[PDB]
């Protein structure tokens, strides 16, 4: 999959930096953050064990929303049970640190973009995290970004008749890398490789 | 990109 480094650069690349808080692991604490747009990709695993599966969320104090993007957009009880992760104390604290009546809205997404074998989540959530630095009020659809790829309903990530979807959800990824992100073009055949779309199969 | 669901949270 990706590295740390490797989404922190790309991150920068597409103009994320001012938002950006960092890459974590899944104690990521959640946004203190009452003025500011804030952003970050948290693993749904502690450091202590290499890392799974990135994820990105994102704050935008305008209309006290808390965007939650993973590319399986599985449900909180999968969250649980496929990473055992769970995210109810970052909400928790983000609403009472940034919210003046200490409520917000959860937006997440519930679809795939991203195939079952595809080694591609932190690249997927770099592209969402350039559509909520963009568009803070609209970053899971109808933007010049998100437009570019397509929600199969979760229950369906492995029929056979959704995987092209999955796969040209992929490519589309790549191509908008490739002319966003000056470190993945000079890393292009790599990245590629490590994320590739069948990579849990080899 | 994808359909999302809206919740809110009050604490
Ligand atoms: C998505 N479908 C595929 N999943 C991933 O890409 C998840 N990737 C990681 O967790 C990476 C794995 C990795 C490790 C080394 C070099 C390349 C890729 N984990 C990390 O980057 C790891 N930091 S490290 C081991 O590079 O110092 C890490 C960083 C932050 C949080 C966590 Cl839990 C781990
Ligand atoms: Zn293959």
């Amino acid at each position: 999959g990706s590295s740390e480094q490797e989404l922190k650069a790309i991150v920068k690349d597409l103009g994320c930096g001012p938002y950006f808080l960092g890459t974590y692991d899944k104690r990521f604490p959640g946004f203190v953050s009452p003025h500011k747009l804030a952003c970050a990709i948290v693993n749904t695993a502690g450091r202590e064990t290499g890392g799974v599966h990135w994820m990105a969320f994102a704050w935008n104090p305008r209309s006290k929303t808390c965007y939650l993007f993973e590319p399986f957009g599985f449900s909180d009880q999968r969250l649980k049970q496929v990473y055992q992760f769970e995210y109810e104390s970052l909400l928790r604290r983000s609403a009472i640190a940034s919210s003046p009546d200490r409520c917000i809205t959860l937006e997440k997404s519930t679809q795939s973009v991203q195939g079952p074998n595809s080694a591609a989540c932190g690249l997927f959530c770099c592209m969402f995290l350039h559509a909520f630095a963009n568009w803070p009020q609209t970053p899971m659809d109808h933007n010049p970004t998100m437009n570019l790829i397509t929600g199969v309903p979760n229950s369906m990530l492995n029929s056979p008749q959704v995987q092209p979807t999955l796969r040209r959800n992929q490519e589309q990824l790549y191509s908008f890398l490739e002319r966003h992100s000056p470190y993945f073009r000079s890393h292009s055949a790599q990245i590629r490789s490590a994320t590739s779309f069948c990579h849990l199969k080899n | 990109g994808v359909q999302s669901l809206k919740r809110r949270r009050c604490f």
